[PDB]
């Protein structure tokens, strides 16, 4: 694995690891945050190494503008969720390995 | 030798380890074949049942299915027809499609069963995206599924539960009479 | 000697003919050690039963539960208990509350599977009026019963059923393969 | 990329948007495993195409033990992750990239 392509995995895991700490001390509608912002830095971590073929980038931009979002908006969280994962259904078989 | 059935029956764990060796194809017909023996609601058999194995299928199954742990050998997904139970009134439609559920979880208990016995693992799986596995396996929109359930040979060893003592959870003749 | 599973699983048939021969209390204990190992949502345990097998009850019980043919030696009651499942909204009550059922007819399975393998037979019953026997019981009102199943000695010899065939009700990897 | 490991970033992506959806019908104690399992799947990546050296597999499999106990058993979750965020601190400057 090339050296920056190692370190963004493990700290992909510090996130993850720290966000479910900090979970004890923060409001209960938190845990839907860390695991969107979870799946936005897993596929940013795609295209930054030329792995978004065109469906896999326009759910990262779609994360995006959610995530960077004004706080406070009252956003259907349910609905745009939903959407998301029927799009990227939509696209794995794009990827699929045989 | 074939398990006695009473000490396979105590001895069921749920699996959460699978192991990588597959399972041939024989042993899950035999399988299939044992957990159909189920019993269903006025002998309707109101149910549907689906076999994924490919090895892409069950990866991109147990994303979508957080409650999985581990990767199984094969999945099982257990749902229940609506088209045998509608009738009249909904009142009745609702008398007879909880009770189509009801009958329906048994069918797996006997799959987990059969498939411990044989000396793989299992465990019921709740927790999942219903519509995005009714989208991919094609499942029709007059079938419910219910119930994920991975199989596969554990991977380490064994460990049974902490149960609440036999007198907590159960009375004889009348409520709190914990000792008859 | 005591039955190998695969050969239980398949013969077990809903038995609705017992004899009078009634059944000990050993035995009584030993099945119901069996069926609480059943699997439970997050090792929750919310259920409750009950063992009812005195001569008078078990046929003041059966008068209100139309759906039960024969007189068996004695009654087990399955029960949802649902102290254990209320939490925040009600979408959540109701998340955790349909699968808490789901779990006690596994239970219920396990314990008709144990009471063949030794030689008896029972049944699982639907059709019964839930708030009488709520009543005559005494089982508080957080306590919803769901089945009602008879267990004893079947008086005539044992008669499968029919079922479709396996094609009909499973598919493999997609809806409508049902030949892989 | 590899096709194996294109495919395996993504499914990771799918879980924690599917787990994201999945924690409005779950109780409230619930992203805290979802973050401890994401964290394992993070690190499980990386030791299956040789990324792990020492001290990133004894945290994946103390993550493991965490993950695969009995549910029910009444485990310090704040102690335990604690420890497994001060032992990855640790272990990042053997992978740091200059
Ligand atoms: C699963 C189930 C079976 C029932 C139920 C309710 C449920 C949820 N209720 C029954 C009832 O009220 N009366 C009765 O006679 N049987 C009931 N059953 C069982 C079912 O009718 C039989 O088991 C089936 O029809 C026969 O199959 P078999 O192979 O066991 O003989
Ligand atoms: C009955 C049931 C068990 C489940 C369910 C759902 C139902 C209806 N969902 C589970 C899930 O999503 N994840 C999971 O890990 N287990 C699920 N289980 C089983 C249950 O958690 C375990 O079986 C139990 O907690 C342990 O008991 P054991 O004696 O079998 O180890």
């Amino acid at each position: 694995l090339p050296p920056q392509l190692r370190e963004e995995i493990a700290l992909l895991a510090v996130y993850l690891l720290s966000s479910g700490r900090g979970l004890l001390e923060e409001p209960a509608d938190y845990g839907i945050y860390r695991c969107t912002d979870g799946a936005r830095r897993a596929l940013q971590l795609l295209d930054e190494h030329g792995g978004s073929t065109a469906r896999l980038t326009a759910v990262r931009e779609r994360l995006d503008e959610v995530m960077f979002a004004p706080m406070g908006e009252d956003r259907d969280m349910g609905a745009i969720l939903d959407d998301l994962c029927r799009q990227m259904a939509d696209a794995l078989p794009e990827i699929e390995t045989p | 030798s074939l398990p006695d059935a009473w000490t396979v029956l105590k001895t069921r764990t749920a699996v959460r380890n699978y192991a990588k060796e597959p399972v041939d194809d024989a042993l899950i017909e035999q399988l299939l074949e044992a957990m159909l023996a189920a019993p269903t609601a006025s002998n309707r058999q109101a149910w549907s049942f689906m076999v994924v194995r490919r090895p892409a299928a069950v990866r991109r199954l147990r994303a979508f299915s957080p409650g999985v742990l581990g990767t199984p050998a094969f999945f099982v997904v257990a749902c229940v027809d609506r088209s045998l139970t509608d009738n009249l009134s909904p009142k009745l439609s609702q008398k007879i499609y909880d009770t189509s559920k009801l009958c329906v979880a048994m069918a797996v208990e006997n799959l987990l069963l059969a498939a411990h016995a044989a000396g793989l693992g299992g465990c019921p799986v709740g927790s999942f995206r219903s519509d995005i596995v009714t989208s991919m396996l094609g499942i029709p929109e007059h079938i419910e599924p219910m119930l994920v359930v991975p199989i596969g040979r554990p991977a380490t060893a064994l460990v049974p539960s902490q149960r609440r003592a036999k007198n907590e959870v159960v009375n004889y003749e009348s409520w709190g009479n914990r000792a008859a």
